[PDB]
């Protein structure tokens, strides 16, 4: 196919996304959930991983790793230790609230995804790490898990298969760095949420020292629909190596911010003008677009017109898809203040274990505050770029890269505004 | 905003504190939830339970959590200081947290803040004289498509106007609990100007399952 | 109360590449010598995964 977008309503995986049906077991089973799951559990982990590999499903957390290879990293014999599948539901990334809607409205899809993923790698039990502030969503998930346990779907002889399974929920304590998989693994174990170094990878040494596979909410909940509908159906959408459907959160200076399921290769402008109502003041009132939240650099209107919102095309556009969160800023926005607020958010949310992030994020916060006040020199700006090059690639986890990227994008795409601001401050105050 | 404890008369290790027996049963359920030999993994939830017994964490729940779980108290100190959910100071009965990250700052959360100062007469991090409300500024709470937004205790109030949050304050002053949902024309996350998708009925079970399942 | 001394050899430090030339130089000038062998540290076996064991005491308490 050449023109993408405009996903059909019958091909949308996440039905009852807006909460227009019942979220309990009766509403879940009347929409197509928990159908022939016993055959899925009986056909074998190799068959399940083959169906995942045929679909071409990639990591929806924000890194875009192939889910088939990562899930096949556990296809090894047991060594006297159990195996665990952990579903990441921290949701600390600004601009992204799709997994909150998935948990609050369709929890049984997530539970069936946990069971299918646990059988797919021989996991003894599943843990779900939810945010501390998501008390009502955690309570809804607990109600759904209790109704699944009481109906014999999971527990002893789960879904009439002979392979037992347990699903747990562990509530967080309000930390963004706990969204990282190794910091999440450490936070489950009662330690502080500080990430580990890889190697050892979590597939070898994870939670409690046992083998552990950490996966996003939507890349887990899609898997029952992958195993039921088929590999070719899920691989038909989008370009090659970018297959599937994605939940896009459009927010910012838009008339109707929302969360919408769409095909992968939908253009940005078409998606905004169709599923969100367009930018206030017209499309020509657009100034900047953040494509996937705080972990990717912004792009201007000159490139946003003809860009494709998948991994490869946005990587070619010197940015990243990330969590697919379209933040929109129009021409009436002080984007220096927006990047300063983003860097201050990173300053307030940083685990501080490894020193380059721990010092350079506060350094960037001070430099951005001086830039907002305009008390800066032009020769400082390139130095700031060099500071980013001392953070990107020298950190334990990827929060340092996610801190260096928005400043690099802001400099690269809006240097004349920064020079104008500092020249204006120098002309006025001196 | 301090990470060192000083021995105050209100907050001392000799302050009386204990779990209720129902809280002890919940603590034992949380302990049984985890594998044997790793009871320290129950440090994070059980201490949370202690907050739900008090609303704030003195330095007696830290030592108590260390006593039941047989962990050193300094690990409990590290856990309670690393995370921002634990109130290590006595907060009010209603804990207002306003989000001011970029997707919420773009949709004018500053008007909501200025309404809070102009209504209650306290600064950020300042308490009311009757210890009923405490206003703090927080990061993103995962309600970005419903910006602007605040949270109170465990409830979310999204798509707020200054008049709406003032009315929320007066309704809380009457003692009634508000409705934790978006206050605009939308319900949870749908577009306000009609539904873009999901208007067709769901297709039910058995829709296009692969052969040989 | 300055440090008044009487030894002229109190600040004599000589550097040799290995032991045998030092012994030869010490016996060449008739100086009776005490020789101490070098103490090479043992090559340890450092594992980062040992802090995250499952059935061992090497589980760290904090990081
Ligand atoms: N979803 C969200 O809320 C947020 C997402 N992100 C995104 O998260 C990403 C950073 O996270 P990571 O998962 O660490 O990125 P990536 O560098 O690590 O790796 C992707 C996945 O592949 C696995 N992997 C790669 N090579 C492996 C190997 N040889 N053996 C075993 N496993 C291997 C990793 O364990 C990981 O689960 C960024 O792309 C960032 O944009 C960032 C912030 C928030
Ligand atoms: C600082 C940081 C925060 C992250 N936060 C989340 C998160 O909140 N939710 C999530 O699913 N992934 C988050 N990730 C990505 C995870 O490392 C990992 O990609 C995810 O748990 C599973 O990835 P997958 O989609 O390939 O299975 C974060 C990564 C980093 C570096
Ligand atoms: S980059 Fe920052 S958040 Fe990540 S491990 Fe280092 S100090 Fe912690
Ligand atoms: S930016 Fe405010 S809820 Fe996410």
């Amino acid at each position: 196919k050449t023109s993408f977008g405009s996903l059909k309503d019958e091909d949308r995986i996440f039905t009852n996304l807006y909460g227009r049906h019942d979220w309990r077991l009766k509403g879940a089973q009347s929409r197509g959930d928990w159908y022939k799951t016993k055959e899925i559990l009986l056909k074998g982990p190799d068959w399940i991983l083959g169906e995942v590999k045929t679909s071409g499903l990639r990591g929806r957390g924000g890194a875009g790793f192939p889910t088939g290879l990562k899930w096949s990293f556990m296809n090894k014999p047991s060594d006297g230790r159990p195996k665990y599948l952990v579903v990441n539901a921290d949701e600390g990334e600004p601009g992204t609230c799709k997994d909150r809607e998935i948990i609050r409205h369709d929890p049984h899809k997530l539970v069936e995804g946990c069971l299918v993923g646990g059988r797919a790698m021989g996991a003894r039990a599943a843990y779900i790490y939810i945010r501390g502030e998501f008390y009502n969503e955690a309570s809804n998930l607990q109600v759904a898990i209790r109704e699944a346990y009481e109906a014999g779907l999971i527990g002893k002889n789960a879904c009439g298969s002979g392979y037992d399974f347990d699903v747990f929920v562990v509530r967080g304590a309000g930390a963004y760095i706990c969204g990282e998989e190794t910091a999440l693994i450490e936070s489950i174990e009662g330690k502080q949420g500080k990430p580990r170094l890889k190697p050892p990878f979590p597939a070898d040494v994870g939670v409690f020292g046992c083998p552990t596979t950490v996966a996003n909410v939507e890349t887990v909940a899609v898997s029952p629909t992958i195993c039921r509908r088929g590999g070719a159906w899920f691989a038909s959408f989008g370009r090659e190596r970018n297959s599937g459907t994605k939940l896009f959160n459009i927010s910012g200076h838009v008339n109707n911010p929302c969360t919408v399921e769409e095909e992968m290769s939908v253009p940005l402008k078409e998606l905004i003008e169709k599923h969100a109502g367009g930018v206030t003041g017209g499309w020509d009132n657009l100034l900047a677009v953040i494509p996937g939240g705080s972990s990717t650099p912004l792009i201007p209107k000159s490139v946003c017109e003809t860009v494709l919102m998948d991994f490869d095309a946005l990587i070619q556009a010197q940015t990243g898809l990330g969590t697919a969160a379209v933040i929109v800023m129009d021409r009436s926005t002080d984007i220096v203040k927006a990047i300063a607020r983003l860097i201050e958010f990173y300053k307030h949310e940083s685990c501080g274990q490894c020193t380059p992030c721990r010092e350079g994020v506060d350094w960037m916060n001070k430099v951005m505050a001086r830039f907002v006040r305009g008390d800066a020199r032009p020769a400082e700006i390139d130095s700031l770029w060099e500071i980013s090059k001392q953070i990107e690639g020298h950190t334990i986890c990827a929060l340092g890269d996610g801190a260096a990227w928005p400043v690099q994008g802001l400099i690269r795409h809006f240097r004349p505004e920064l020079e104008e601001r500092m020249q204006r401050f120098a002309q006025q105050h001196q | 905003a301090l990470f060192v404890h000083r021995d105050t008369p209100k907050n001392n290790p000799e302050t009386p504190f204990d779990f209720t027996p129902e809280n002890y049963k919940r603590i034992e359920a949380i302990v049984k939830n985890y594998p044997e030999g790793h009871k320290a993994a129950a440090v994070l939830p059980v201490l949370d339970l202690a907050q739900r017994q008090n609303g704030w964490l003195p330095i007696s729940a830290m030592n108590k959590v260390a006593e039941i779980l047989q962990v050193p108290p300094m690990r409990v100190y590290e856990v309670a200081t690393f995370y921002t959910m634990y109130n290590r100071k006595p907060v009010g009965k209603y804990h207002i947290q306003v989000c001011t990250t970029t997707p919420c700052m773009l949709r004018n959360s500053d008007s909501i803040l200025e309404a809070i100062q102009k209504k209650l007469g306290i600064k950020v991090g300042e308490t009311t004289p009757d210890k009923l409300f405490t206003l703090i500024e927080v990061e993103c709470l995962g309600a970005c498509v419903n910006a602007p937004m605040v949270q109170i205790n465990d409830n979310y109030y999204e798509d707020l106007t200054p008049k709406d949050i003032e009315e929320i304050i007066d309704e809380l002053k009457a003692g009634k609990i508000p409705k934790p949902g978006p206050r605009s024309g939308r319900f949870s996350c749908e577009p306000a100007g009609g539904l873009t998708s999901l208007t067709e009925p769901p297709k039910g079970p058995g829709f296009g399952v692969q052969a040989g399942l | 109360g300055w440090a008044s001394t009487a030894d002229p050899l109190s600040n004599l430090v000589l550097t040799f590449s290995t032991k045998e030339d030092a012994i030869a130089f010490a016996e060449k000038n008739g100086w009776s010598y005490d020789v101490e062998e070098r103490k090479v540290p043992k090559p340890k076996s450092k594992s980062y995964g040992a802090n995250f064991s499952w059935n061992k005491r090497t589980r760290v308490s904090t990081k």
